């Protein structure tokens, strides 16, 4: 029973994943198929870049508006920034602004997106001339309302380009963001890769890795049926008549554009996710923030469940990989949380070293693949993602179906879930308080018990000593930290 | 610690079968390595048969096919079912436990807790 | 931005010249460098320019003969003259053009906030 338990585990995990990978590099065969013909100096999208944000680092938002200026597409019609606030202290985002850009801040005492007349006109009246609103604090989505119907008002803009306030892009990140659009009519948004450069802690260094597979397998994976998920944000394109046409429905809903992206998806349109346009963002370096971001996300998810399987029946027989991606996502939790269940309770030393030897073996491979897709030999730390998703996805999940004092509401779970790990864990310990050399069961759940502990502890080693020689560092937090040192 | 109480015995005539069996009275048996030992008339402890904490069936020469060893630890008891008997079968036969041990399970001296002895004989 | 041209002087008709202007102070691979003529009275005539990165703009009495190069690593920009005329000696200004307040292209010289000293 635990045998075939742990191998129908092992199938279930490691063959969805063997699909995506196999979807993703099609994927990107398509793309790299469809950039081949791409005519050197192509410009023939017309862009207006977004940001919005709300009290960004004054560094960071500047070296993301410096990264908007460096870029090298040569049809951008406009930048407009929207700032959720006209408080003093959100006055720091328009001084930054006026230092990389000119003084067009405009401080309306309306929120756009709540008025009669909601056109752009009302306050703007130079298209020609990037535009910098401090608009009152809304929220994410207002700001962003704000930003399309700016950049909707220029009959000549083709596309939109949405990133962060603290999105460092890459000189060809606009231009493969918006080259896709024009690969098929039915295409109305493109989504870029994000990626984590502040790999300075041992959270956020496994972060990046987390974030490099669920862009590029997760989403290369999907953009094969042409399907993706949650466009924009950090840094994603949408054609201008799709969001004139869905703008309207998402602002009166009763930011994480995920319900961006399903209003897209439900009208029949094709989404696809492209690995050549890079953005750069961080990550949490806190466990605890970490546990709130991961809260917030999958109530997010199961908030926008219904809708996504509505949107993947538009579909005829595309779609039948979003339905089969969402029904497995909650299978595998359910999958995982079983298994624990089943082997904490039991106290079994040959069940619990073959599960973990199985789940080292297959994060081992996906580690590999990780490793072997970006040229990285930093993507085997992703072996040690197994103990931050234990440890704080599942409280995470938890903690979002049980929320649909305030600590209570936000830890009480978490805390709880490491109080019956450890509890599960000494119990299983002072259950089997024995040693027998002469068996060759117990020396096998002892060796491989040690091994692995072997093995966790070699590569936390390895991580400590690349931290202190800097060597987990990436190139552009190396550069980040040297023009902070002077500013 | 474990108290060994055995039980079964008697007499057989030839190509039979019995079962001896040996309770534990003590606290977490089933992480206790067991074991059946005879020690013949004139000869001395024989390693009979074993089973591990996590089942794994030991049985001696001129043993292996006729023996049967098993455990059960809702009532905590070792039993060795005896399948076939010989003349030469005819030892007294004890029950040994252990919690901590290296890699010989056959001497004497690796169990610590010892029963006190059923007398097995077959007659011809 | 500070720009800096060098290269010219005294040519017999046919001929070729090569003016550098090299730019102290970063570029944004958006910012349009040009070149602009001031012949003997006149005002500033507009001859090329190009963004910082990929483009090019060559006006109607010089196209085909003046070449527009950018290293875009040494902040440095070429203009190569070649088949020289009486007509076009005078100076030459290599100003450039920041996508701050807008990214249209302007040909104008008023939109074109750094400029250069006179170089024959
Ligand atoms: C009291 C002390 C001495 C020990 C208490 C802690 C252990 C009981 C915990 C620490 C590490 C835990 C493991 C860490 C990670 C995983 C991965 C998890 O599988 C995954 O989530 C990985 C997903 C993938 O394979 O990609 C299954 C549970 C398991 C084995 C956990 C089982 C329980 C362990 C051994
Ligand atoms: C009953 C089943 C129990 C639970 C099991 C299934 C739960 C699965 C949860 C999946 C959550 C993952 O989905 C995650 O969602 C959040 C928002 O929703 C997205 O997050 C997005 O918005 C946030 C804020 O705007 C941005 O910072 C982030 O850059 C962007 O990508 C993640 O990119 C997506 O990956
Ligand atoms: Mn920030
Ligand atoms: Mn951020």
């Amino acid at each position: 029973s635990a045998v075939w338990g742990i191998s129908v585990y092992g199938v279930f995990v490691l063959g969805f994943y063997i699909a995506q990978i196999v979807f993703s590099e099609f994927n990107r065969m398509r793309l790299s198929d469809w950039i081949s013909l791409r005519p050197d100096n192509w410009n023939a999208t017309r862009v207006a870049v977004i940001i919005a944000g709300y009290r960004e680092d004054p560094f960071m938002f500047k070296k993301c508006l410096e990264s908007v200026r460096d870029s090298e597409y040569g049809n951008v019609a406009r930048l407009i920034c929207v700032i959720d606030g006209d408080e003093e202290e959100d006055l720091k985002m328009a001084e930054i602004y006026k230092q990389v850009y000119n003084d067009n801040v405009k401080k309306p005492g309306v929120v756009l997106c709540e008025s009669e007349n909601k056109n752009g006109s009302t306050i703007d009246s130079d298209v020609s001339k990037n535009i910098c609103i401090l608009q009152p604090h809304r929220g994410k989505r207002e700001s962003l309302y704000t930003g399309f119907q700016l950049a909707s008002m220029d009959p000549s803009v083709h596309a939109v380009v949405l990133i962060d306030s603290d999105t460092v892009l890459e000189k060809n990140a606009i231009l493969e963001v918006v080259y896709p659009l024009s690969c098929d009519p039915n295409i109305k948004a493109v989504a870029g890769e994000c990626k984590i450069w502040n790999t300075d802690t041992i959270l956020s260094m496994l972060v990046s890795w987390r974030y490099f597979s669920a862009f590029n397998v997760e989403r290369g994976a999907q953009s094969l049926w042409k399907t993706v998920q949650c466009v924009g944000g950090p840094l994603g394109a949408y054609t201008i008549d799709i969001i004139n046409e869905i703008k309207d429905p998402w602002i009166t809903q009763t930011g994480d554009n995920r319900r961006l992206t399903n209003e897209v998806l439900m009208r029949g349109k094709k989404i696809v996710y492209t690995p050549f346009a890079v953005g750069w963002s961080d990550s949490p370096t806190n466990v605890m923030r970490y546990i709130v971001q991961q809260t917030r996300w999958s109530k997010s998810w199961c908030r926008e469940i219904w809708y996504t399987l509505g949107s993947a029946w538009k579909h005829g027989f595309s779609g039948i990989y979003l339905a089969f991606e969402c029904m497995y996502q909650i299978m595998y939790f359910f999958l995982v949380m079983y298994l624990f269940s089943y082997i904490a309770i039991k106290a079994d030393i040959r069940a619990q070293t073959a599960t973990v030897l199985v789940s080292t073996l297959v994060t081992i491979i996906k580690s590999s693949y990780l490793a072997l897709r970006a040229k990285n030999l930093k993507a085997f730390y992703f072996v040690l993602y197994t103990y931050v998703y234990f440890f704080c996805m599942i409280p995470a999940r938890i903690t979002a179906m049980f929320t649909m004092w305030l600590w209570a509401k936000q830890f009480l779970i978490t805390y709880m879930w490491w109080a019956g790990v450890l509890a599960a864990g000494v119990y299983s310990i002072v259950d089997n308080w024995y040693f027998d050399w002469a068996d060759i069961q117990y020396r096998f759940a002892l060796v491989g018990i040690c091994s692995y502990l072997v093995f966790v502890s070699i590569v936390l080693v390895i991580y400590l000593i690349g931290k202190i020689t800097t060597w987990n560092y990436t190139p552009l937090q190396k550069e980040l930290i040297e023009e902070r040192y002077l500013h | 610690q474990v108290q060994l109480v055995e039980s079964g015995g008697g007499l057989v005539q030839a190509g039979g079968s019995l079962k001896v069996s040996c309770a534990a009275s003590g606290r977490a048996f089933k992480t206790y390595r067991m074991a059946w030992f005879r020690q013949a008339p004139g000869k001395e402890r024989e390693f009979v048969s074993g089973i591990s904490a996590l089942e794994t069936t030991y049985y001696a020469d001129s043993v292996k096919g006729r023996f049967t060893i098993s455990r059960d630890n809702t009532k905590n008891t070792v039993s060795l079912q005896m399948d076939s008997l010989k003349p030469e079968d005819t030892a007294v036969y004890y029950c040994a436990a252990r919690r901590y041990g290296g890699t010989d399970y056959t001497t004497t001296g690796s169990y610590d807790y010892w029963g006190q002895g059923t007398q097995v004989t077959v007659s011809s | 931005v500070q720009l800096v041209e060098s290269g010219g002087g005294l040519v017999q008709a046919g001929g070729s010249l090569r003016l550098a202007c090299a730019a102290s102070g970063r570029i944004f691979s958006s910012d349009t460098l040009a070149w602009f003529r001031r012949a003997p009275g006149k005002e500033r005539e507009f001859v090329a320019a190009s963004r910082w990165s990929g483009g090019g703009t060559d006006y109607a009495d010089v196209k085909g003969r003046f070449t527009f190069s950018r290293d875009n690593t040494r902040n440095t920009m070429c203009l190569e003259m070649n088949s020289l005329k009486p007509e076009d000696t005078a100076v030459y200004y290599c100003a450039l053009r920041t996508a701050r307040d807008s990214y249209y292209y302007t040909r104008n010289p008023t939109g074109y906030d750094y400029w250069g000293q006179g170089t024959q």
